[PDB]
């Protein structure tokens, strides 16, 4: 079970094993270094006579062409369990946080697992209750579904993630997993760790309810490739217990990019624009473990970065082939003190049909985003007509649009200790009733800024009465 | 008509089941027979079959 | 009569088996790649056999593979199952059969793999005949001109872009636009039209295929529907052979037929849910086999790939059985890039296109058909005489409105005739708007279009036109059940608006309009 | 050493082939007996190797010498993996019997033994890319006939 | 309920299964030599 390194070209290591003890296609190689630690590779191609080509997972700047390699038999084994909660891990499952190593008693599970069979899949889509009005109304999630935010920095995406974790941990058991795939180490780390450690709910920090796995841009392509699978295994452990899991794969696109590099260094023949031939299958093997079974559901809300602004590019197209909802965070909404920067438009969800959410939910969600279908196109007319002083009836529509745009904002519990305002959890039924009653005209008596940060229409009324 | 078809399918299933029983019991049998004698006879016959 | 069983047995036991040992030729796996094995010297292997990979230590099952490349001193076999178990040195046995799938009455309402293995967990497939995947198209002289219509149930398709039995209409659209929605609406509408729908689901998510099967079961359409499924997580070989398995299952219906509702149905409808994903799977297979790429890295024989698949969908003449096999390929373009490689290939192959645009889908026209560019080369031959007689004015007025489509927001400051044309076009476009899972029968569509082409919806405001339809048919469904049957009975009449049905429909429309207020 | 490969390999293969071919005819001979038996037209070392083993009586092992003869001027890695599967675990004399009957395929090439207890009787002989099965083939052929 | 005809039909141990075992195991699989005391009892206990 011990082989010898033959070739070393970058982060691709070729190793010759004995004839009858060749490692499998996804086993770990685990090259031992002189200074005590080890370099864990991952097999990718069995070939030749006992020779395996593997991805480094590390630097490989200190390795000769004769070093021994110890096949581990099983694929990359990652610690799963309640112990691996509130801790930060790398691709190999080694805790990179300040605290000590994971104890040997904790169960280790293979990184590569078979997605749930067809029989276990739910026969009817189900809405996922987040508690955010704009999210649960315009772009409802899916139990065991995928959602992508298209937003930069300073739009409160991190706060949205923190509130989603807090809400799922409060209303449900709601353990959460966060896989930063190919993230900036500044943004992904020490600005997610500190913000979630500072953010607190029921005297428990958000970080205490969240697992973190971080494969950053500095790590070799294999690490960024398999960090997503590490997070999937950690989440699937809890899913097997029946508990609902919310998983944030930050920059799933950087996953695809990683695979591309892994293919280019593996000698695979390029596909489309330099991308790997195994693009669809590689994305499926990661996006199919994110599904709602009978026992539990791994709901995922990913982040997608499109190169330039090309949605035609193979990586964004492959990502979109596996997406159930899109949330479009915008700078304009964020700079208007609207804490949830979710754009009422450009935020779609296939659940928004009367068969799943309900006829009333669909009707109001079409009533809203219709007064904004024009995006208040009147705003262009107001610019060169001044409303023609006033519009015959349009002026009402403008008032309703401004009121509902203000009402989309909601006080978040994670920000409760920052802005000094209690967090409001709004059920989907409360959201639909509030927006419907506002659109009937009950909301034509209150002025604006009374909808600025309040959970329900009833909460707005209490304020008007007081 | 479907009940008649299912009756025919049950007859076929019974035939397959008794085939499974005869094969499995013939595998259990002849094990002690080879253990008692003839273990090397089959080896020699196969080696000559090459 | 157990003696019959004892007599049938004990005879084939004694003299039905040769039991003669003989040298058989096997192969050794010498390199396992990303789902590709090389199999070393396995001779006497057919160019598309399904090799076995017999069980070994640590593996109690068998993963099958397709011997796609018969190189010299090597046979690159694409692995159908999971490649993580097959290692170098493994033995392979060449099963002598090209991939075949079970067919017949047994596979109705069952979800199966492209290999015919059930995945719905409702029991083994009951069958007695296996049809070979990758058979030659029926032939030139074997077919007949398409005449029988396939009632989609959507007014836009069924009125402007006819689909007939044997016609191959392409559902091409951009990402989330309603292609699977249109296919499912077509499948649900064949409840009593004596057709066996087939859904292939190439590369779709397991969740999406599960929801499609749930929708079909919920509407009772899983008693005449065969669902094949090669999902995204499954190997590229399964996605590559899924549409061929589906169309073999459909060719069994076309040639031999199945007993549906106690009637010999020989018509089948097959929906390839993504040929844009089947092409991607075949591209991955080819590139992992190191075959020379072409444009967009697709292999040279990728036009041949879809051409074999779609050219088996035919309308056989009376000599060969009179069966049919309608194909509804589905393509996901990127940013409406119709000039892309696979979309152009399938557009050239197919007999028509249903262009679904994201602009109309987001605007509010939920069936997002673009009638300007969507064509059906079969045309009026794939429509009932009633719909053919009624939809001509619909098409003309819609074209006139499209010519004036830039003018809708300036309708007030225009000519009276131009304003009338714009208003009529808006009413017709709102009429074509349709909810999901609500297919309209042929008589209902004919009645609504007769009410629209004739000046009967002119007084109804545009935003209520849809509601008007949703009421009018209900009226005809309850108040006047006889006029619907009268329309449906003489829908094949050459001069469909015969005086009897004309007076009946006129009276029904007038009675509905008098009572209702809009 | 590199220049040796062609000529030395050819000579060693010729000697191995000559010894293997003369193994049937020259069995249990002596120096003069094998000199009259083994063809003298072979290589100068080949005839000497054929005669010397018979002179000492080791002519039966002379064919086995041929087995080492190619490997003396080769990497000796191209030995057929003649896997032998049998449910009954085989003794050392059994394995010797199998190898000595198996030398008819090349020589005493690399042979690996397995159990597969679910077999009954017989033995599965996988030489290179040819498999001979004689253990459970009969029962399952019978169950195919019955079904 | 009528499927109990299968259960009543399969109760033919002496008629079919015993002879089928004897023929299949002796004549076809191995040679005609099948002589070891206790095969009848083994067949009887395995069938049940
Ligand atoms: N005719 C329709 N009526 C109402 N809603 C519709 C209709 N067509 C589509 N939709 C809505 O759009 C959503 C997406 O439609 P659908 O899944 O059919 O699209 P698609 O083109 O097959 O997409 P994908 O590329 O994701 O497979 C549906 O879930 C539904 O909410
Ligand atoms: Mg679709």
């Amino acid at each position: 079970a011990k082989g010898v390194i033959q070739e070393i070209i970058g982060v691709v290591i070729r190793a010759k094993f004995p004839e009858d003890e060749v490692p499998e296609i996804y086993n770990a190689i685990e090259i031992p270094l002189g200074n005590g630690d080890r370099l864990v590779c991952e097999v990718q191609q069995q070939l030749g006579n006992g020779v395996v080509k593997a991805v480094a997972m590390g630097s490989t700047d200190g390795l000769r062409r004769g070093l021994e390699v110890i096949d581990t038999g099983r694929p990359i084994a990652v610690p799963v369990g309640p112990a691996t909660l509130g801790r930060v891990f790398n691709v190999l499952g080694d805790p990179i946080d300040g605290m000590g190593p994971i104890g040997p008693e904790v169960e280790r599970r293979p990184i590569h697992r078979d997605p749930p069979s067809f029989e276990e899949q739910n026969t009817q889509a189900q809405i996922f209750e987040t508690g955010i009005k704009v999210i649960d109304l315009i772009a409802p999630f899916t139990r065991g579904g995928k959602t992508a935010i298209f937003g930069g920095a300073g739009v409160g995406k991190t706060v949205v993630i923190q509130e989603l974790i807090a809400n799922i941990a409060k209303e449900q058991s709601g353990f959460s997993v966060f896989a930063g795939v190919g993230e900036r180490s500044r943004e992904g780390n020490d600005l997610i760790h500190e913000m979630k450690e500072a953010r607190i709910d029921e005297n428990t920090t958000v970080f205490d309810k969240t697992v973190m796995v971080f494969g950053q841009m500095n790590e070799p392509p294999g690490a960024r490739l398999r960090v997503g699978l590490t997070a999937l295994t950690m989440a699937e452990y809890f899913r097997d217990e029946g508990r609902d899991i919310l998983l944030f794969i930050d920059n799933i696109f950087r996953f695809v990019q990683a695979g591309s590099e892994v293919s280019s260094l593996l000698g695979r023949m390029p596909s489309q624009v330099g991308y790997q031939p195994t693009l669809g299958t590689e994305m499926g093997e990661l996006q199919e473990r994110i599904t709602s079974t009978k026992r539990g559901s791994i709901t995922s809300m990913q982040a997608v970065y499109v190169p330039a602004d090309d949605y035609t590019d193979p990586a964004p197209a492959t990502v979109f082939s596996h997406l159930d909802a899109t949330i479009s965070l915008e700078r304009s909404i964020a700079e208007r003190a609207i804490f949830p920067a979710v754009d009422p438009l450009a935020s779609t969800s296939r659940i928004l049909d009367p068969n799943i959410v309900g006829e009333e939910h669909y009707r109001v969600a079409q009533e809203v985003k219709r007064v904004l279908q024009r995006y208040k196109d009147l705003k262009d007319i107001i610019a060169i007509l001044g409303m023609e002083e006033l519009s015959d009836e349009d002026k009402l529509t403008v008032q309703r649009a401004r009121k509902i745009e203000l009402f989309f904002s909601q006080p978040f519990t994670v920000a409760q200790q920052f802005t000094g305002r209690p967090g409001k959890y709004v059920p989907v039924k409360k959201t639909v009733e509030s927006f419907a009653r506002l659109l009937n005209g009950e909301g034509d008596h209150i002025p604006e800024s009374f909808f600025y940060m309040q959970g329900d229409f009833d909460d707005v009324l209490a304020a008007y009465e007081a | 008509a479907q009940a008649e078809q299912e009756r025919i399918r049950m007859l076929s299933e019974a035939k397959s089941q008794i085939a499974d029983l005869v094969t499995l019991t013939a595998s259990r049998v002849l094990g002690a027979e080879l253990q008692a004698r003839g273990h090397d006879a089959l080896i020699a016959e196969s080696l000559a079959a090459l | 009569i157990t003696e019959e069983l004892i007599a049938r047995l004990k005879q084939g036991i004694t003299s039905g088996v040769d039991l003669q040992p003989r040298q058989v030729n096997v192969g050794t796996v010498i390199a396992v790649g990303d789902g590709v094995a090389r199999l070393s010297g396995l001779d006497q292997v057919v160019a598309s056999e399904i090799v076995e990979f017999p069980p070994k230590a640590g593996r109690n099952e068998s993963i099958y593979g397709i011997a796609l490349n018969l190189e010299q001193d090597s046979v690159a076999a694409i692995i159908l199952g999971d490649d993580e178990t097959i290692e170098e040195g493994d033995m392979v046995t060449s099963t002598g059969r090209v991939i075949s799938v079970p067919v017949g009455q047994g596979l109705l309402g069952r979800v199966v793999n492209p290999l015919g293995q059930p995945i719905d967990g409702k029991g083994p497939i009951v069958y007695e005949k296996t049809r070979p995947i990758e058979r030659i198209a029926p032939g030139v002289i074997t077919r007949k001109s398409v005449d029988t219509p396939v009632q989609t149930g959507i007014i836009a398709i069924d009125a402007l872009i006819p689909i007939g039995r044997g016609q191959r209409e392409l559902i091409i659209g951009d990402r989330q636009t309603g292609k699977t929605a249109v296919a499912i609406d077509t499948i649900l509408n064949q409840k009593g039209q004596g057709m066996v729908c087939i859904y292939v689901a190439i590369g779709q998510r397991r969740a999406q295929v599960a929801q499609v099967v749930g929708t079909l079961e919920r509407f009772g359409a899983m008693e005449y529907t065969i669902v094949v499924s090669a999902t995204a997580s499954e190997s590229a070989a399964l996605q590559y052979i899924a549409p061929y398995a589906g169309c073999a299952m459909g060719e069994e219906i076309m040639e031999n037929g199945v007993m549906l509702n106690g009637q010999l149905v020989k018509d089948a409808l097959i929906v390839y849910d993504d040929l844009s994903k089947h092409a991607v799977a075949y591209r991955q297979v080819s590139l992992l086999l190191r075959r020379p790429p072409g444009r967009e890295a697709y292999p040279g024989d990728v036009f041949y790939l879809h051409s074999r698949l779609l050219e088996r969908a035919a309308r056989l003449n009376e000599e060969y059985g009179g069966g049919s096999l309608t194909a509804l390929p589905v393509i996901e373009t990127q940013a409406n890039d119709v000039s892309a490689y696979i979309p152009t290939n399938v557009i050239s192959i197919t007999d028509g296109q249903i262009y679904l645009e994201s602009d109309l889908f987001n605007a509010g026209q939920r069936p997002a058909l673009n009638v300007g560019i969507s064509v059906s080369r079969v045309g009026g031959a794939a429509q009932t005489r009633a719909m053919r007689a009624v939809a001509g004015k619909l098409k003309g007025e819609l074209a006139q409105f499209r010519d004036l489509a830039a003018f809708a927001q300036f309708a007030s400051d225009l000519d009276a005739t131009t304003k009338a044309q714009i208003e009529r076009g808006q009413r017709l476009q709102e009429l074509l708007k349709q909810p999901q899972y609500q297919p309209l029968p042929v008589e209902d569509q004919v009645a609504v279009l007769y009410a629209a082409t004739n000046n009967y919806l002119d007084d109804v405001p545009v935003p209520l036109i849809t509601k008007w339809r949703d009421d009018f048919l209900a009226f005809l469904r309850t108040a006047h059940p006889e006029v619907r049957k009268l329309i449906y009975d003489n829908r094949l009449d050459r001069k469909f608006p015969t005086p009897e049905v004309k007076e009946a429909l006129e009276a029904a429309i007038k009675e509905f309009k008098a009572t209702s207020n809009y | 050493r590199a220049l040796a490969a062609p000529l030395v390999e050819a000579l060693l293969t010729t000697a191995a082939e000559q010894i293997r071919a003369a193994a049937p005819r020259i069995a249990g001979l002596s120096a003069s007996e094998a000199a009259a038996v083994l063809p003298a037209d072979l290589l100068p070392q080949v005839r000497n190797f054929l005669l010397t083993m018979a002179k000492e009586g080791l002519t039966g092992e002379l064919n086995a010498v041929a087995a080492a003869l190619p490997g003396y001027l080769e990497t000796g890695s191209r030995a057929v993996d003649a896997s032998v599967t049998s449910a009954i675990e085989l003794s050392a004399e059994q394995k010797e019997r199998i190898t000595r009957e198996l030398q008819q395929r090349y020589g005493d090439v690399h042979v690996t033994y397995h159990v597969d207890p679910t077999l009954i009787g017989g033995l599965i002989i996988r030489v290179g890319d040819q498999v001979l099965d004689n253990s459970l083939r009969a029962r399952l052929s019978a169950i195919q006939r019955v079904l």
